[PDB]
């Protein structure tokens, strides 16, 4: 393939599968890794708090 | 089982034909009087739906412990998160969506080409009548225009970071040292604008070449010959995959430094 | 001169598996050296043998790409 | 000439199984260094042999590829 | 005698590719053992092992352009 | 013009016979180093060593066949 | 002949980067193998590397020369 | 021409010569180095040089033969 | 049939830069490796790494001179 | 044509000089270190050397023997 | 051909550029390690070496001296 | 055609530079680095040395020899 | 000094070809090279009676340098074998100091200009100059009457032929039959292994013979194309690595000799 057209309507479909994607799991997935974390950290600090 | 196979001599009673697969550019789909449907947009559009529907079933519920479907989701977006940690420390976060979409998509692509029905079932437009036969669902890496859009969406996107966060350096680089980078700088320069079609290249040639290695070796013995190569190639597929992700962080690892 | 085309087809596949196969031989030999002899940077290492293995791929495809052209 | 068309898959393998053959050789003499020493990565290193292996072997077939593309037509 | 252009479009890219293969990996398996042996040296490594990089491939890349030159003007 | 078949069948046997070749004396080279530094897993190594020498062989073995093929109809 | 032009050029850029690249690849292995053993003495390693490195192409340099002049005449 | 056949088996058998004589020489050589560290394992190691040295006999004599089949006919 | 001559340039300096320029660089690795360790020898090796570089070079040059000898006539 | 025979020899003997040339290089230079960092084995490599070389130059003696075939009838 | 003169006078030159150009660069790089590695002994090394050398280079110059008697004869 | 013996000749005598010369410079790397090792022995080695070189002189002598008998 | 390389006085070609023979008037005809080496040798026997008649402590002068000289060949000598160190000095330091004299005559003015016969003029928007030389008339080719001695295969040949001869003379001095049982003894593989060994002894002076000669003439080759392509300053370096070349041959080719008999006595 070599037109510009088709060229541009992929990366447009591209743009759009990335967009909705990114916004769909991927910051939930984000988030629920952020927390989890934090409940690492803040088991750790509750521990030494009940020292 | 015993390597006293008989069933290697299938090729009399089951003969392909000769490897009529070997067009390197888009066939259309359906007629339609706006843009062609391209036999690797179809696919495109069906892999973007198995993606959306497995992100919609493993992100339903969001259960705090992952279990099934959603544990098999998290477990890759771990490994690939931890990978670009190693990479990078302040830019996971800033690259993350955009790479695990282009590993993700590009992996679906090629884990699709070893599906059945990839070089055999297709759409006259069937020796037998009047109209060619063209194959249905050919994989969107070995169509070149995917190739080269995630190749130049990568370049755009490393050029921009790397501006946003070098300021005007990065803009023209370094070459008023004349000492080092004089002759370095161009040569850098150059190596930088090949990129995009180095990395567009290497997935369109891998997966051709793939594709017409499983026409070859069922044109040779369409009977247990093929499946070690089968096997090579949904291997090379996420092995590419994970190759496209982590040399374009990398390139932007190291345009970023 | 019929048949030339194949004949440039060959040349350019042969040493495309010729240059980027020493390459991967070496690229893949020296990592799994380094990562037996120091077990724990194999995670950095692996990165950067991928990176490796990637460029000489590009070149070996480049060549069966330009093949590719020639034969169509 | 006429003669052209089976030198070239000649070419296509004789000329293909010069660096996959050095490649693999040179791959499993690494893994084999690298298993004299700490064989508890026995299993890891070997993986990646065998990713070292596949991509080798790629580029062998390729030409093997290209050969029955020159072989048939 | 008029298939010459393939030909040389042909040799240009494989003689191209055929070098800067074994010099990227050569580059790539003193940078992995330089890094192995001693990871505290790395970033300087890792810029060094890219400007080997940034010129073999270049290298390439030049006989590639050339062969650009040659099958299209 | 007739004997070109000829040529393409030396060089499909001897091209491809000097990448593995050189294969099996690294593999091999690399096995008796490997059993100089530790005994006790050669019998590991020595496994590993065939397995190596059959992927060589194969394209050796690929480099036989595809010569009949040319020699042969 | 009517070709024979383009593939001078061709074989000349495609030996260029054979030699000078496989150089290139080795200076860059020695130097960071060099570097990771030794860091301080980083500054010399460096000229030395840039000095066998223009050395070695200057070779590449005159092959491209040579397909330049070749090509325009 | 009629001088394909010599042209033939003289590439044959010097390609045969190239492949295993590399690999008869990097066998040997990792041989008697690894003999040279430790002679208690000597002879077993010995055997499996012989058998490398047969495997790439081998591949001489198949290359041997095909020349075989080109100085007869 | 008339343009051979200009191909032969190409080979005149095409393979004139294989071999000094791979060379080079070894002999750049040799004399970083020297630098790698022993900082202090620097002033006894650098003469010998300049003699050896610039009897490469003389290789070269001489493919150059050949080039120019079959580029005039 | 007219120097088919004369070119065939050129090549077979110029093949079995890179090829077994090489192989007792290596064969060389690994003796020689393993004598080097064990003088009480000598012997035993030695012979173990000379048995390598016995086959490396068998290999080239052969290439020759047919050249000289070529050469004779 | 025509020009048959000129191209093997390039390849003979370009051959032995090729070869003796890589000897050179092992054979220093050797030495110029040896002599880091051993300050104390270069006083017969760097002799050993330039005789290695000159039979490095006189090899190089039977290529060249062949190709100016083919040039010039 | 031309004459096909000069590029016989040439492709004798420089194959014959590229074997035995990469031959050599490992038999000199070699025993230069035993000698750098354990001079103590340096005379057997340097022997031993010679006669590989030998071994590649006659290799390449060979193809020279060839060569005189296409040549004349 | 990226400026003055002007090519208006350049030689028209490349003359590259073998011995030349000489008018020779007289009976016994002589070549171009036999009259260089009999030059050679007469200077270098005035040096070495010049260094014998002032003969004392302390010494000064070219006796010193031909001392340092003497005391470095003689130390390089010994660190191979200390058993002939001074029987087998002789020829092969008149080798080395022959060879030296010969590689240093080739770099004096006047090889290839003097022509025994037994700007304008150059062509423009050219590389090369096309001056014509005095003798281009009637059809000459401007014969070389100074020349270096190591060009001629003769006396390269000769000296190669001696210098075996003398080997093999000095190894069946005293080493017994052993010829014999070390070449082709019949005692498994190593009669294969003597037969390579022979075929090498008997090709070694052509070899040694053949490398001193193609190591002149493509010396005297290149430096005639460097002088062809610029007129002055580009061959500088060229100079200098040939100039270097030739000391570094004459000395190898002595070492090559005291290998060679090292190597037939053990």
């Amino acid at each position: 393939g070599i037109n510009p057209t088709l060229f541009i309507a992929q990366l447009i479909n591209f743009l759009l599968l990335i967009f909705i994607l990114r916004a769909l799991l991927y910051r939930p997935v984000m988030n629920l890794l952020n927390e989890r974390t934090r409940r690492i950290e803040e088991s750790v600090r509750d521990a030494e708090k009940v020292r | 089982v015993g390597a006293l196979i008989i069933s290697i001599a299938s090729r009399f009673f089951l003969y392909t034909g000769p490897p009529h697969v070997e067009v390197a550019a888009e066939v259309i789909f359906d007629g339609i009087p706006g843009f062609p449907i391209t036999n690797s947009f179809v696919v495109a559009i069906i892999i973007d739906i198995f993606v959306i529907a497995l992100a919609v079933a493993a992100t339903r519920n969001l259960q705090m412990v992952p279990r099934g479907l959603q544990n098999v989701m998290e477990f890759i977006l771990e490994s690939l998160y931890n990978l670009f940690r190693n990479i990078n420390a302040k830019y996971v976060a800033t690259a993350f969506p955009l790479v695990a979409t282009i590993f993700l998509f590009v992996l679906f692509g090629n884990w699709f080409g070893l599906l059945p029905g990839v070089g055999s079932i297709g759409v006259c437009h069937c020796a037998a009548q009047g109209k060619k036969l063209v194959p249905l669902f050919r994989a969107p890496a070995a169509d070149l225009n995917f190739t080269f859009a995630i190749a130049v969406i990568s370049f755009v996107f490393i050029e921009y970071w790397g501006f946003r966060a070098l300021g005007p350096g990065y803009l023209k680089k370094f070459f008023n040292t004349n000492g080092i980078m004089s002759f370095v700088g161009i040569i850098e320069f150059i190596s930088e604008l090949v990129k995009p079609f180095a990395l567009a290249f290497r997935l369109f040639g891998n997966i051709f070449a793939g594709e017409v290695l499983l026409v070859v070796m069922a044109f040779l013995v369409p009977l247990l010959l093929p499946l070690p190569f089968y096997g090579f190639e949904v291997f090379v597929g996420f092995i590419q995959a994970l190759i496209f992700a982590l040399l374009t962080y990398a390139f932007l690892n190291i345009a970023v430094t | 001169m019929e048949g030339l085309n194949l004949v440039a087809t060959a040349l350019a596949v042969g040493l495309g598996a010729i240059g980027p196969g020493v390459g991967i031989g070496i690229i893949v030999s020296g990592a799994v050296q380094a990562i037996g002899r120091n077990p724990e940077i194999e995670n950095r290492v692996v990165t950067y043998m991928f990176i490796g293995i990637a460029f000489t791929e590009a070149l070996a495809i480049f060549g069966l790409v330009i093949a590719f052209l020639i034969g169509f």
